[PDB]
């Protein structure tokens, strides 16, 4: 029937998929082992005596963070050979992630993803998940989709990429695997969002006051995230938007695919007792530029266009009047060109919080999914750091001497140039 | 069979309730062997509880509360630090409403009778006496331990001294209060206690 | 999955790996006759990363041991852990190179490189991919130096794409250990540039003044300073022997500390570090794992950081911690010590979370530093290379041993270059 | 003096089996 | 008779239940002796299995598990790498679950009491005690032996310490665990078992 | 002096008396 | 069934196959006085290859001792398991060959050939249907070489269709003693190419250099290296005696290493071989067992293989084991030591399996390899005897016991055509 097809590519990839599978295993009721005690069929399989497999594919050419996936407590839920190792490091080159060592990798996730996909029609598309900064993330992450949309045309390809942080990085040589991811994520992405490191760290520590989070603390939220936009899908709802019409309502042009993201409320056990969590109250939240999930206030550019997903007791007519109230505030400036640029989505079903997480039990939420021209700022300095190690040939030689030619690297820069013309020239 | 499997405590509730299961099947499609839902045991026998004046207080008075076991040490630094606080948050709890919502019992790893009487003559809430095995079985069963000299099952020590478990009917743990834990958000982790959900039904 | 070969040269390199193999059997709790204590899964699943199974239940070390005499190997096999050891993994010599650099890379070493290149192709080819090399050996020796920088040209050839990871000790400015340390230093160094990926360079002067000022140890022998050396080798490679929050391996190591080829040269720095007295007075905490990091005081490497500017940096944390504190503080101390970092590279500081704590400890953390401060020692060296060269002293062993006289002039050319290129990015 | 290993990762203390909700 | 012909259960069971055939045969086309699948008994008598907090537990108890005979011995290395698998797998696949699947009865090859009470401490299952005959009854049923001392009559060692067997309700063995055998499936072949199929009933 | 002979066939150990179906 | 009639010849001979039946004897489970022992089904199933009824209940061995002195069988009787034999298999010689050949295989044993051709009669018709012979001796010495081969040209005539193979210890390279040397070897070699099935080399040099860099033992007399040729003699004939996966036999391996009518001979190596210092510690496995069979440092011929070409080699393998690691290993080590093997032959390797390994081991191999690498050995003799005969050394001896001049001429052209016959097809 109606499904949709996860990947996850790398050490980012791997960890966010983990929060996300085990969101979902506890929103249907299904068990560790698999079998519960007809919404889980957009995630889940349906295989033998009442057990249910996940629809998605783990790869990673480093093995310690995939084998440590069948070690843990969901070992029965995943397939046996949907977590595909490698043997050896990518390295954080994007190089040796897309010519040297992922090409053995590469047909073995294609045989896992095209016995999923031909169990039944109507698959609506596939979510990618991966980081740019890293290598496997970024080289292989590149890889799997030319060999995706040369076959699988039709189907839209959500990604959720997380961006590099303008001040922590994760590595040094995150440059240079940026720009060349984003060259090559441009044409064969049709919605991409980005999510920032130290925009969760900072969304953490002014919510929910935690002085010491970390990575399990951040994919709880992301998966938070993942599953209020897919909630349409599983759950009835007043007013649905699916996967299908995101990239009709928030893709312009083809060049303008990248957008920001933000959830309210995000409120602890602490704050929970003491508002309103009223519809005019969470989406004032979501609009604020201290609640971005990107790291770049959105002040300083225009908003292209916007959606709006809600869960749980959200009637329409609130909806509408907390939409007046956004537009009518002068904080947030629009284009020209698009008097009218909000699409709602309304969902019954209000999310459900893991037991000892961070998040509180709440009635309603949204999560504002949004393409601006303040993305401009973000793609030029990063550009602005690549042009100041390149201009000297720093770390080409890693890159040069594992398959690529030196003009790759030209190449993706003057078409990164190209971005930064296209998103000037729309926003004025 | 929560939160732990191999505790004293689940030993002779399973051994009580299968005993329990094959005289009805003796008596009478049935499963052998029971359900974890099907399972049942008295958790703090009659003579088990003792309130501050020295007088019994029977299980069945615990209905409608929000039950907490603490487990504490006479001597560690770090109880004494967070004893005070949890004394204002016990008394303003229990005393902005008519009747008393959050319940403390006393779990003691002190080393003799004496340290067990001199530290018990502070505390207003509830206590269990040293000498009874319901505190090794309980504290088996909640995973607590000072250090590690008892063998424990395969199992990692879940809390250091001192720690508040908010427990349910059956022995669950209802929530984790993380004074020193996963989270070490010492001495106002107090906050936390939620108590619309964790109800000794 | 992975595997490290390790190689173990000369008398220095012996007995920190004596001393390296007795913490890593101690945090994979393998008790010395070789079998296994403990009874948890999290010190087990990644084994076969630097032991071997042995069908009697025993895990033999997958080290290679390498000397010119006999002597320093009886030393090692009869200490504790030393009954680990395969007695064939062991290799011998009976002449000594006598801390000549000729007499161990042309001459002595070169008879045996033939034997021991066997050894290292048992146990290199014997697994599905090795992950790669790691070499403990002394610049300033003979067999350490010598035939160990030899083996190091053998295994890069035969090995091109597998990693080179090596810990090195160098001469030192104040004390005068074998005279001849410039000669052997140089040498070694215009040959360990091109063959090695990754080196690590400790000097003995750090040593001592951190047993000075933090141990507080009255009395340290090569037994409490070879620990220090050895904690921060399982340090450096915790990750791929226990999962993470964050991954690295050395390879993550490399493509983020080497901006070009020739520069690979780092600063170890462990933390923390207080005596018994101070155990229990200290706030284990990420704030002040950090600023003990960034402290000079703390290097192994006696060349003052705070001279130069970090050109890249690393940090491998380790423990239950929390990564905003990680991810900050990074981020943190590149904002006020702005002058202490190179400004054409954004983010110079990379950090990784391993969350397997050391044995007896909570948190703790290794530096892997890529200062252009490294070259004070440098300097030091060819000021000295150059005062005794001008008058050819010391040089009849090294031309009379099968070595042309004009090896010297390119190796004080290509190292015065190393010194050079150093001199532009500061 | 030995000390027994107590440590386990933060994926066991975190992902457990988890109770549904009612 | 079965797995084996010449076993000290298998004897015992032959005698008492052609004991009752004769008796009532007398007190009476029946038939003499009786058929194997006419056979039954009690395999654990009163006073057998003894649980984590040692009480006694009966044979009845055991209705709808999946009961698992493991032969072991303390000072075994084998046995020191099998027992934390083991320990989890029995954890995990017990405790995440609506039922409670299997049960591990443990059967000793230690030298003496003080060996073998040592190594029971270290875990969670049931256990026989050494100097009750059974557990010498069973080694001889199910043809374990560390080394060739007791005389097995002419045939192989089924297998050796450490042991994984699977076993009905009449001593019949339902599945052997590969664990040192054929396979060689070391630590691995504990998710071979099925406990579906195989119940103590 | 000798010993016995302690080895087994892989056919004994693997060809058993199997248990038949109800 | 099948029957093997066991024949010894000379002191080399009695002392080498009295080792055999030892451990032949062990392995069946026969005591000394010939009764059985150890309850085991095995070891009765397929007693009649070697052994032969009393209807008393004992054992008798299917053996020929074989001697031209009384004093040698004097030792073989009066030891342990010497009363095993029958008094009758003895056949005595009064004035024995003075290790020459000529006197061997002219004078002295044609008396008494007669004798012990009788007995070879006897003991084999008397059989249900025989499947072989097998002969042990010594080409060096006098009456292993000389009366020894008119036994094998004799009865080779009788029985024409019968299976033949022969254990020779060749001369020594190196150290060699009996200084008429060249003059046996030649001489046995050409009467041996026209006259056995399968020939098997055995170099005492290549024994004792297992014995330091292998076995590692101090004081290894021939009661310890003989046990190691009667292991390998017990290796190609497992499966005549026990079942196997895939199974054996003499004509299997005659057809699957003997390309051509005058290539039949064999390089014999076994595997594992360890000290037992190093027992504990060993991993066995077939990958392990199959990269210490293919080692120069492992043949019980002193003959180095890299110097060749494997025209076509075998291993026999005994334990319980899977049938990929025998095979996929042949594969494994064909594709990457590509030079070692011959070309116009695919695949060039024989493998079986028998399930009851050695006692006391769980696993082993035997090793027959077709090699040319065995021309360096020919030629070694070649030159020898070319340096011996041109100044008519020793040759009084030889043409005083009715030989000719012209035989010796034969025996080096049908020896250096057999040299020139292995240089074709390297």
């Amino acid at each position: 029937m109606r499904e949709v097809i996860s990947i996850h590519v790398g050490q980012a990839g791997i960890q966010i998929g983990n929060a996300c599978w085990e969101l979902f295993c506890l929103e249907h009721g299904i068990q560790p082992d698999g079998q519960m005690p007809d919404a889980f069929n957009t995630f889940f399989s349906e295989t033998g005596a009442g057990k249910h497999v996940p629809r998605c594919v783990f790869l990673d050419l480093e093995p310690t963070v995939v084998d440590e996936v069948r070690t843990g407590t969901y070992r029965h839920l995943f397939h046996p050979e949907q977590l595909i190792s490698g043997k050896e490091d990518a390295a954080n080159n994007f190089a040796r992630g897309h010519y040297t060592i992922g090409k053995e990798i590469v047909d073995l996730s294609l045989d896992r993803i095209r016995k999923l996909a031909d169990n039944c029609t109507g698959l609506q598309g596939f979510l990618m998940f991966n980081a740019v900064g890293g290598g496997t993330g970024s080289g292989l992450g590149c890889l799997l989709l030319e060999r995706l949309s040369v076959d699988y045309g039709k189907k839209s390809k959500l990604n959720f990429c997380s961006w590099p942080s303008p001040q922590v990085s994760t590595a040094v040589v995150e440059p240079y695997n940026s720009v060349l991811s984003t060259h090559s994520l441009l044409e064969h992405t049709d919605v991409a969002v980005m999510l920032d490191n130290e925009a969760i760290y900072d969304i953490c520590r002014r919510n929910l006051d935690i002085e010491r989070p970390t990575y399990t603390n951040l994919n709880r939220l992301i998966a938070q995230v993942i599953s209020s936009l897919t909630a349409s899908l599983r759950f009835d709802g007043a007013l649905n938007v699916d996967v299908t019409e995101f990239q009709t309502n928030l893709v312009p042009y083809p060049r303008i695919h990248f957008m920001l993201s933000s959830y309210a409320p995000i409120i602890s056990a602490e704050k929970a007792y003491h508002e309103q969590l009223s519809v005019a109250e969470i989406t004032n939240s979501a609009f604020e530029p201290a609640s971005m999930m990107a790291k770049c206030d959105p002040r300083h550019g225009k908003y292209m266009a916007c959606c709006l997903m809600y869960r749980g007791d959200v009637v329409p007519k609130d909806v509408n009047a907390a939409v007046a109230t956004i537009k009518t505030k002068r904080t947030i400036q629009f284009v020209d060109w698009c008097p009218t640029g909000f699409k709602c989505g309304i969902n019954y079903q209000p999310p459900t919080v893991v037991p000892g997480g961070d998040l509180a039990k709440v009635m309603r939420a949204v999560c504002m999914i949004s393409n601006s021209t303040a993305i401009a700022e973000v793609f030029s300095r990063m550009d602005h750091k690549f042009d100041l190690m390149y201009a000297k040939r720093a770390f080409v030689h890693w890159y040069v001497g594992e398959g690529m030619e030196e003009g790759e690297f030209s190449e993706a820069r003057e078409d990164l140039a190209a971005l930064e013309k296209d998103y000037e020239e729309v926003g004025i | 069979s929560q939160p732990v499997f191999a505790s004293p405590l689940n030993v002779e509730k399973r051994r009580l309730n299968e005993e329990r299961a094959l005289m009805q099947a003796q008596k009478a499609n049935i499963q052998l062997p029971p359900n974890y839902g099907d399972m049942d045991l008295i958790l703090f026998p009659e003579g088990s509880l003792k309130n501050s004046n020295n007088t019994v207080i029977p299980q069945s008075h615990l209905k409608g509360k929000s039950v907490a076991l603490y487990f504490a040490d006479g001597a560690d630094p770090k109880c004494a630090s967070l004893l005070p606080f949890l004394l204002n948050y016990y008394r303003t709890m229990n005393e902005g409403g008519a009747n008393q919502k959050i319940e403390i019992i006393f779990v003691s790893l002190d080393r003799d009778r004496e340290a067990f009487e001199s530290h018990r003559a502070h505390m207003p809430w509830l206590s269990i006496d040293l000498e009874n095995p319901l505190t090794e079985i309980l504290k088996r069963h909640f995973r607590v331990m000072k250090e590690y000299e008892v063998p424990t099952y395969g199992y990692g020590s879940r809390t250091g001294v001192p720690s508040v478990i908010v427990i349910g009917s059956d022995g669950r743990e209802a929530q984790f209060l993380p004074i020193c834990s996963g989270l070490e958000e010492g001495d106002r982790a107090l906050l936390r206690w939620d108590w619309r959900n964790t109800k000794f039904a | 999955m992975r595997e490290i070969v390790h190689v173990q040269g000369g008398q220095c390199g012996n007995q920190i790996g004596a001393k390296f193999w007795e913490v890593i059997s101690d945090e994979h709790g393998i008790d010395p006759t070789g079998t296994y204590c403990g009874d948890s899964d999290l010190q087990l699943e990644r084994i076969n990363v630097f032991y071997n199974e042995a069908t009697g239940g025993r895990f033999v070390p997958r080290a290679i041991l390498m000397d010119l005499e006999p002597g320093t190997m009886d030393s090692v096999r009869a200490g504790p852990f030393g009954q680990l050891f395969r007695p064939d993994n062991f290799v011998f010599g009976q002449t000594g190179a006598g801390n000549n650099w000729a007499k161990g890379h042309y001459t002595e070493g070169a008879e045996l490189i033939d034997s021991v290149l066997d050894v290292v192709r048992k146990e290199a080819e014997g697994c599905d991919c090795l992950q790669g090399f790691q070499i403990t050996h002394s610049l300033g020796g003979g067999t350490g130096s010598g035939m160990g920088t030899l083996l190091i040209s053998k295994v890069r050839e035969e090995y091109p794409d597998r990693i080179m990871e090596t810990f090195s000790v160098f001469p030192s400015p104040k004390v005068s250990d074998t005279v001849v340390e410039p000669y052997n230093a140089t040498l070694s160094v215009h040959q360990l540039v091109e063959n090695a990926d990754e080196v690590q360079v400790i000097d003995n002067e750090a040593l001592y003044d951190i047993c000075f000022r933090t141990l507080k140890l009255t009395t340290p022998t090569y037994g409490d300073l070879n620990h220090l050396v050895s904690a921060a080798m399982s340090g450096v490679t915790c990750c791929l022997r226990f999962p993470g929050q964050l991954n690295s391996d050395l390879r993550k190591l490399a493509v983020n500390l080497i901006p070009f080829p020739r520069l690979h040269f780092f600063l170890i720095g462990f933390a923390p570090l207080t005596s018994r007295g101070s155990q229990q007075y200290r706030a284990l905490s990420v704030p002040e794992l950090t600023q003990q990091m960034f402290d000079a005081k703390n290097m192994m490497c006696a060349s003052d950081p705070r001279h130069g500017r970090y050109l890249t940096a690393s940090a491998m944390f380790r423990g239950r911690m929390s990564t905003k504190e990680v991810d900050e503080q990074m981020l943190n101390v590149q904002n006020k010590n702005s002058s202490y970092f190179v400004e054409w590279i954004p983010n110079n500081m990379k950090s990784s979370v391993c969350d397997i704590p050391p044995k007896g400890l909570k948190m703790s953390v290794t530096f892997v530093g890529n200062s252009t401060a490294i070259q004070e020692m440098f300097k030091r060296v060819s000021d000295q290379f150059t005062a005794m060269f001008r008058r050819k002293a010391f040089l009849h062993w090294y031309t009379g041993e099968g070595m042309d006289e004009m090896e010297f002039t390119e190796a004080e050319s290509n190292m015065n270059d190393l010194v050079s290129e150093y001199q532009q990015y500061q | 003096p030995t000390l027994p290993f107590n440590a386990q990762s933060c994926y066991r203390s975190e992902y457990v089996a988890k109770p549904l909700p009612p």
